[PDB]
């Protein structure tokens, strides 16, 4: 049936997210609108290397969610780590649906250091009506072992919950932005997703993605290097992080603690650098245009301006709420806006599902 | 925009098909074996009656 | 504990399906046993009656 | 039959507390009064993990109470150890009393890290009767394990008591409130429970439970560090913080004390703080609005406005007793509020047990 599931960050390592939209009626007009959001730190030993560890637990906090909520939906769409899956391109012809899920299947196979063993999913990056059979057809494969979605599915099962969608966290991101992305049909845009466990690169024409990158580096790296220096646990470095950075009062931290993470700084600047000079092959003589920032790690102060000057292309954060109605008697927009980078994920699989 | 949804086919779709195909070769296996336990049955009874008859004599 | 659950969920219609196979073939190797046996009884009292 | 059971303080720790209200008779009318308490510092050994590790010897203390009472009464309510309770919110389907209440095991079952071995019981946050069967149920569990209630109605079948409700305290504490809370209905409200084991925090709108949540931190670590800074034994150290810490002689002694305390100051405000962030997942946007304080080892001197000023909520010592009739010639009120902290649960399953 047609149902209005809901949406959790379930890789978010740092913090388990989760957002309701619906049909919110007013003046007898209807439209997509925020019903709820809620979030959770995710407590360690939940997820390892992006599989889920203790699949128990992480449904303790799924459920400490959706009460929070106060939701009564009990279908959802969530994500994979982006370490815990394959997405790359893939180029075959053009044929019988059939034909090319076995064909993609086989040329995906040496292209995943696992036996299948696999669950695979592709999409065509461009529309496959707009080609013949035999030729022109892309498809792009996102791939994952069976126990990291066996994992996931266990998780969603006990909090109650009814999985639609496994999605990833690259494209899911964008789907907040992608109106005001169609806005510019043939303008290249990047995004950045920063996170805690990796960082995602996509970079696209108009709302078409043209290519995915993931970097292992993240903002555990930087809060991992502030408690390197200071012997300091991971939350207390984790803190001196967000509020150290970021004060008025932050005069005398910026030294002791910039000193701190400035080799992280100088890497993610390099790393970024490296990923767009990789794609950068077709229009040689060409420069870049503009960009949009997502994920809690983007909120490191001055890291905005630090890429926009280091990267060569204006780099902007992004308000992902625009994209649905918010009641303000309910929620307040400086806030919505306030955790707005760490929540584009969480309302991205959302539009999602009531899709 | 590209939809991408992990959400479970083929491997296990794979393994319900081999788990249905596993199961019709036991029940062939078994339907075959029975029937030889019946023709068998039968010609017990018959010798049983050629028997009856022996004793009868 | 749930990850246990849903390879239960995954996999046992196979595995309990299976041991029904294996139980209804064990009997079956049973009741053919058990109708072998009453043939050799079969032919032993013909032995005696003939020689009545 | 309908009895007016009695209240002790059974999970007291630092204090066993024993309390009677009844249908006292003035003037013709009657209402709920007191009429007795009783308290006596809690033999150690007797409780260990929040378990009784001698039902024998803690009924010695409990018969001490009642004859200290001067009570005829032998029924009884009590609570269970906030350490031998696991109070978690739980989503379900509106059905039949049996179905929900095996569904409800059922859910429970992960999330409980013993066998079942466990005794379990449920309250839905919301009224059932405003949802049909199948949705929006939401039951929250209370869960413990047999040798606790075992050891508890142990405790109680020799002080030759009867018991007809073990209650939880965190709950408990909040019936003295429940009027002066349902006055504001959808004011948010939080209450701290500050004991000697563990501090409760359950926060509600209305006198409608949202949630709660137990800290290991409570008013044994304050007198542990005491106790560590000067070797002093737990007795001695214990009376160095009351009476040290808020005698208006004390001028010399919050400097030698208060470096003693100050790291678990800081620990508990961080706690707390964590907490409150983890609830505070829909209303994005808002603030806080007022919130109580029980338990003795809120009673340390400051430690309302250190709390104030630190969370950003208004915290307030409240009176209990005002629930109840008291005779001003049998009580006189200064005391009564001295001791309504300590004694807020102590009254508390005592309204329980006219009810």
């Amino acid at each position: 049936a047609k149902g209005k599931l809901v949406l959790g960050l379930d890789i978010g390592s740092t913090s388990i997210k989760m957002i309701l939209l619906k049909e919110q009626r007013k003046r007898g007009e209807v439209i997509y609108a925020l019903q709820s959001f809620g979030m959770k730190p995710l407590p360690p030993e939940a997820i390892v290397d992006g599989a889920l560890m203790n699949s128990t637990a992480i449904v303790q906090a799924v459920q400490d969610l959706m009460s929070e909520l106060k939701v009564k939906g009990k279908d959802v769409a969530i994500g994979v780590s982006g370490h815990s899956v394959i997405i790359k391109k893939i180029q075959m012809p053009r044929m019988s649906q059939d034909e090319l899920e076995e064909s993609i299947q086989w040329e995906a196979e040496q292209y995943i250091p696992f036996d299948v063993k696999d669950v695979n999913i592709d999409t065509q990056i461009l529309d496959g009506g707009g080609n013949d059979a035999t030729g022109q057809m892309d498809v792009l494969l996102v791939a994952a072992k069976k126990d990291m979605i066996n994992d996931y599915t266990t998780v969603v099962s006990e909090a109650g919950l009814a999985p639609v969608v496994v999605d990833v966290d690259a494209f899911a991101v964008q789907n907040m932005f992608s109106v005001n992305y169609d806005v510019p049909e043939r303008e290249t845009v990047v995004l950045i997703n920063a996170g805690a466990s990796v960082v995602n690169i996509n970079i696209i024409s108009n709302g078409a993605t043209v290519f995915t990158r993931d970097v292992t580096i993240g903002g555990n790296q930087f809060t991992e290097e502030i408690q390197k220096q200071l012997n300091v646990s991971y939350e207390e470095a984790e803190a001196l992080k967000i509020g150290g950075n970021g004060a008025d009062a932050d005069a005398v931290v910026p030294q002791d603690v910039e000193r701190v993470l400035s080799s992280v700084a100088e890497q993610v600047a390099g790393e970024i650098q490296r990923s767009l000079d990789f794609y950068a092959g077709t229009a040689a003589d060409s420069n870049f245009s503009k960009v949009y920032l997502s994920g809690g790690t983007a909120k490191i102060p001055a890291l905005f301006k630090t890429i926009e000057a280091r990267t060569g292309v204006p780099v902007e954060i992004l308000n992902p709420f625009r994209k649905i109605e918010v009641d303000n008697r309910k929620f307040d927009p400086a806030f919505v806006m306030d955790v707005a980078p760490m929540a584009a994920v969480a309302v991205g699989l959302a539009l999602r599902r009531p899709g | 925009m590209m939809i991408r949804i992990n959400l479970l086919p083929v491997r296990a779709v794979k393994k319900r098909e081999m788990g249905r195909q596993v199961l019709v070769l036991f029940a062939v296996v078994l339907i075959g074996a029975g029937v030889a336990n019946y023709l068998w049955y039968d010609d017990r009874q018959s010798e049983l009656e050629a028997h009856q008859a022996g004793v009868a004599s | 504990m749930d990850k246990y659950l849903d390879q239960f969920v995954k996999a046992p219609p196979a595995i309990k399906f299976g041991g029904l196979a294996f139980v209804v073939g064990a009997l079956t190797a049973a009741n053919f046993f058990m109708v072998i046996q009453p043939t050799e009884e079969e032919i032993g009292w013909a032995v005696a009656e003939r020689r009545k």
